[PDB]
């Protein structure tokens, strides 16, 4: 019935508080108007949040709650996990603190947020190397909390996946600053891609040690999860391109389009209850206080919010709240230390590239090299016999390298896609 | 160089004897010249007050480190997430006493909490122990559809591929089911005869009376059972032949507390020694920055050793959790918990007394028989 | 699950170990009608035996 | 190609010349007092092997 968004100083309050206004007037009217309370604060403290919180809940019943932020602190929706669990409101995740997801969802909280998790990666990791027709793995990690599982559904992956990817043991960094066993565990990476399932701070010590051990070669390939690559802005020194990662950044999208998104799920979510109960559902008695026991006697909304379609755009969750078609569009530092969108995911799970790959020269040292050498040939004579490939989840047969042709559209056209 | 570490405590007569603790170890060695400033938070049944409680006396103080202890009434839950979400902010770090839930684990969930009791998922270390002393090859597990049964789970597969075995069969409850007889059947036609048991204390004992009921208390079914699922109505609707485990000295708050707060007062003064610091906000609303020491903290903690402690050395694993805890295997005689085994650290030490098996067996048995049922 | 009557060579090899090893058995069906390969379900990218 | 130590201690190229040696047999032109730093980073590298 009631919605809050919180929001930053970004941007400016009224023009937000207008366009809050608008979001559920554009169309599909709701039986019941939802109403906006858009607060320009910026104090990410728990005291204020909690208080705002609070005063929120107290204002004629909010059932609905949008958390905005600007920082990159991660603890926003540590709190909100708390906010949620003793509130009991579905509660949406937008660009800022809250962005990063890395805790497990608590079965009393009603969090659908639109980042993807680590898992949710690993596929789109997955199908870029597929395209990239890299078959080798060298998976250099950290002990960090929640990693095992992570290689662990990797190695599931790798072992369930019909092309046959080689998989190296991966080499996990035991202690930070050792200096002694640091080579050790270095000397053990003999490969051409590797991925660095670690932090920004000890990825920029891992990248700066294989600089000064030449791991960064032209047939030498890097991953970065979005995690390590969540600061756009803050590109190091002593970080290589051709840092090809998958995120969920702003420059496709607004906060003014994810807060569309998120007032269309609270509208599918609304409806699917009024098909289901009659009853609107109401908090408790008091803001944050539990002086009776707590109780939620109605159903929760983890089993209306699954079949959530906005215009055509399947805003599905899984189980635990992930989202089943998040963005997660491909991005690559440029030669002068840009990261640029080369491709997305929200086609059907699928991804697709910009079929452009020429990031080879040398960033962390100078050292010109030439390995790529192309090579042309043409198909008339009994002594190349290329064919298309078989769509059986491998690139091709067996002990074949690849090749890539141009493929005429129009006669007009010539725009020619390298299949 | 004034230093207020504040404390989360449970009662006022808590709070005058460990303060008096406290006051007492400010002289017993550890730091120099000037000393801590000591305080304490009741422990509250509501969120909303004692979040503010909290913020007015730990955040307007100078805290390195808090202190927080078990609720006062063991039958409800009341896990304290809040204080370590709170904390979060500024990377304090926490010093549970005997949260031995599995959610605090990880750092992922709770991003500084430490504690000195060990999780449940370190139950599946004394559990391979057991099963490379008493020679055990096939195990079946069975563990409830929680994130702390989840982490036990692979634990417990982590530390078994080391002899490169393999569990034959994984089952899974639910939090609040009551008929697991379908389950309960799957196990029984099984090679393996031994279960292992890791869920709630309902659940557990829901599931043990349906195994009562359907005979798998007969002779020849060794049952692995955690701490909390042999306690409330297990020992009352549970017979014997069930080998119960127990953290020795664990549930001596005073203990742990006499150790922990000498702990963290010595590492101050580790700290101080090191280059500058910074200070925690005065006002709870006011500045949003993050620490720079918080990772100091930590790595200044996880090697960190210390052999005063009354349970002995102290040390922190790679989660900061406790590290070669002091477990000792229970066992049920008449109804009697009888001390058998001893788990200080990677090893048992068995007792004089008999280790008596369901059945009234007085020999170790084994699941090694085939049945020569082969579909 | 009607009880039908096969024997074979197979079926004869069985007997013979269970006379020499000490079996009991009971044979069924395959229900698939397929020796068992790679086949296509939901969430086509783990391999699942028929 | 022979890979040749420029300057002693300089700690920050020698791992840069090292990391060019993939073989099993390696040639030696040294002195005994640079020889036996040039093994100590050897094992510190790992190059000790069977
Ligand atoms: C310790 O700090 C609290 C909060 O600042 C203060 O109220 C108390 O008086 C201090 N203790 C002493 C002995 O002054
Ligand atoms: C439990 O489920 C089984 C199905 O396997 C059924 O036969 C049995 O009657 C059920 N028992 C109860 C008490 O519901
Ligand atoms: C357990 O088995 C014995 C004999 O095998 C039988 O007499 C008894 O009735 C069984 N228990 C139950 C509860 O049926
Ligand atoms: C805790 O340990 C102290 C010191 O040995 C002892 O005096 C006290 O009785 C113990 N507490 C309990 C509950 O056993
Ligand atoms: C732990 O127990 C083992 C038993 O094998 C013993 O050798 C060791 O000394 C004990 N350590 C301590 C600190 O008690
Ligand atoms: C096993 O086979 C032997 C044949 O040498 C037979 O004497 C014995 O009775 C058999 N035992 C069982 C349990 O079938």
């Amino acid at each position: 019935l009631n919605i809050a968004v919180m929001l930053g100083h970004s941007h400016d309050v009224t023009e937000r508080e207008l366009r809050t206004l608008w979001g559920p007037e554009q169309a599909a009217g709701l039986p019941l108007d939802v109403n906006v309370v858009a607060l320009l604060m910026n104090r990410t403290d728990p005291k204020s949040l909690i208080t705002h919180v609070c005063d929120l809940m107290s204002g004629a019943r909010i059932h609905g709650l949008v958390f905005g932020d600007d920082t990159d602190q991660e603890a926003v929706a540590q709190m909100l996990d708390f906010i949620s669990s003793h509130t009991f409101v579905p509660i949406l995740g937008i660009h800022g603190g809250a962005s990063m997801i890395m805790a497990d969802k608590d079965p009393t909280s009603t969090f659908f947020q639109f980042g993807a998790s680590i898992q949710q990666q690993a596929t789109v990791m997955l199908k870029i190397m597929q395209d990239y027709d890299w078959h080798v793995f060298s998976l250099v990690t950290t002990i960090f909390p929640g990693y095992r599982e992570f290689i662990s559904f990797v190695k599931t992956t790798v072992d369930n996946s019909f092309v046959g990817w080689d998989m190296q043991n991966v080499i996990t960094l035991d202690t930070s600053f050792e200096d002694a066993k640091t080579q050790v565990q270095l000397k053990k990476i003999h490969s051409s891609v590797i991925l660095l399932y670690c932090s920004k701070d000890e990825a920029v010590l891992i990248l700066s040690e294989a600089r000064s051990l030449g791991l960064t070669g032209y047939d030498f390939f890097w991953i970065v999860p979005s995690l390590v690559s969540g600061n756009t802005e803050l590109i190091p020194k002593e970080f290589p391109s051709g840092l090809i990662s998958v995120s969920y950044d702003d420059w496709d999208y607004s906060l003014e389009a994810r807060v569309r998104d998120g007032i269309g799920i609270l509208t599918t979510a609304a409806s699917s209850m009024l098909e289901k109960f009659s009853y609107i559902p109401e908090a408790k008695a008091s803001c944050y206080g539990q002086m009776e026991r707590p109780e939620v006697p109605m159903h929760t909304l983890h089993p209306f919010m699954v079949n959530v379609t906005w215009d055509g755009k399947d805003l599905s969750f899984t189980e635990e709240g992930y989202q089943v078609h998040p963005r997660l569009v491909v991005i690559v530092l440029n030669k002068d230390r840009e990261w640029e969108k080369v491709g997305k995911w929200e086609n059907h799970t699928l991804s697709l590239r910009h079929a452009v790959w020429p990031r080879y020269k040398s960033f962390s040292d100078c050292e010109p090299d030439d390995n790529h050498l192309s090579i042309v040939t043409l198909e008339e004579a009994p002594f190349v016999i290329v064919e298309d490939i078989d769509p059986l989840t491998e690139t091709c047969v067996r002990n074949t390298v690849p090749c890539r042709k141009f493929v005429k559209i129009n006669n007009s056209t010539n725009e020619g896609m390298n299949v | 160089k004034i230093v207020n570490i504040g404390a989360v405590l449970s009662t006022r007569k808590h709070e005058q004897m460990f303060r008096e603790a406290v006051n007492q170890a400010n002289k017993r060695h550890g730091s120099w010249k000037i000393q801590l400033n000591a305080t304490s938070v009741t422990h509250k049944p509501n969120a909303i007050q004692m979040a503010l409680s909290v913020c007015e006396d730990l955040i307007s103080s100078q805290v390195y480190a808090i202190l927080v202890s078990h609720p006062p009434t063991p039958n409800d839950h009341f896990t304290p997430t809040p204080v370590s979400y709170t904390a979060g902010f500024y990377r304090i770090p926490v010093l549970g006493l005997t949260t031995r839930m599995s959610i605090y684990s990880d750092k992922s969930i709770h991003l500084s909490f430490l504690r000195t009791v060990p999780p449940y998922s370190h139950q599946s270390s004394v559990w391979f122990e057991m099963m490379r002393v008493y020679s055990w090859n096939h195990i079946i597990l069975l563990v409830s559809d929680d994130h702390e049964g989840r982490a036990a789970q692979k634990r417990l597969e982590t530390l078994l591929e080391e002899r490169e075995s393999k569990a034959e069969k994984v089952l899974q409850f639910d939090p609040g089911t009551k008929n697991v007889t379908a389950l309960l059947m799957e196990a029984k036609e099984l090679e393996a005869r031994v279960i292992i048991l890791s869920a709630s204390e309902d659940d557990a004992a829901t599931v043990y009376r349906a195994a009562a009921m359907l005979n798998m208390t007969g002779s020849g079914y060794v049952w692995l059972v955690g701490e909390r699922e042999i306690s409330g109505n297990a020992l009352r609707y549970a017979p014997d032949g069930i080998l119960g485990l127990q953290l020795i000295n664990g549930k001596n708050e005073s203990a742990h507390i006499s150790d922990a707060v000498g702990v963290v007062a010595q590492a101050v003064h580790e700290l101080l020694e090191k280059e500058n610091i910074t200070d925690p906000p005065r006002g709870c609303v006011g500045n949003t920055n993050i620490w720079k020491t918080g990772p100091l903290f930590k790595r200044v903690l996880m090697s960190s050793k210390y052999a005063d402690g009354v349970t002995g050395r102290v040390e922190f694993n790679e989660d900061g959790d406790r590290k070669f805890a002091n477990y000792s295997i229970m066992n049920l005689q008449n109804r009697k918990l009888v001390q058998v085994g001893i788990y200080n650290g990677t090893h048992v030490i068995p007792n004089d007394r008999k280790i008596i098996w369901p059945g009234g067996e007085t020999e170790k048995p084994r699941g090694y028989q085939m049945s020569t049922r082969l579909k | 699950t009607v009880p039908q009557c096969c024997y074979g060579f197979c079926i004869d090899l069985l007997i013979k170990l269970a006379r020499t090893m000490n079996f009991t058995y009971e044979v069924h069906l395959v229900a698939d009608g397929k020796f068992g390969t790679q086949e296509r379900v939901n969430n086509s990218n783990k391999k699942e035996w028929n």
